[PDB]
């Protein structure tokens, strides 16, 4: 169990780049979608 | 935990496939307006 717990945050390291570029793409582009409804 | 380990790999792969059409999204709205 405590072999397991040390190879799946380095599964999880790949992942998370891609997770925390997609926590700003969905702020981003609801941003430019409210500038978008008042044009 | 050898089945928790193999499921968060595969749905990393499958959701990010969902999200990269959402950041085509910001490029053809950025565009738009």
């Amino acid at each position: 169990e405590t072999h397991e717990s040390g190879i799946k945050p380095y599964f999880e390291q790949k992942i998370q780049e891609t997770e925390l570029k997609i926590r700003s793409k969905t702020e981003n582009v609801r941003r430019l979608e409210a500038q978008r409804n008042a044009l | 935990l050898s089945n928790v380990n193999s499921d968060i790999y595969f749905k990393l792969k499958k959701l990010e496939k969902e999200y990269e059409l959402l950041t085509l999204q910001e490029d053809y709205i950025k565009d738009e307006q």
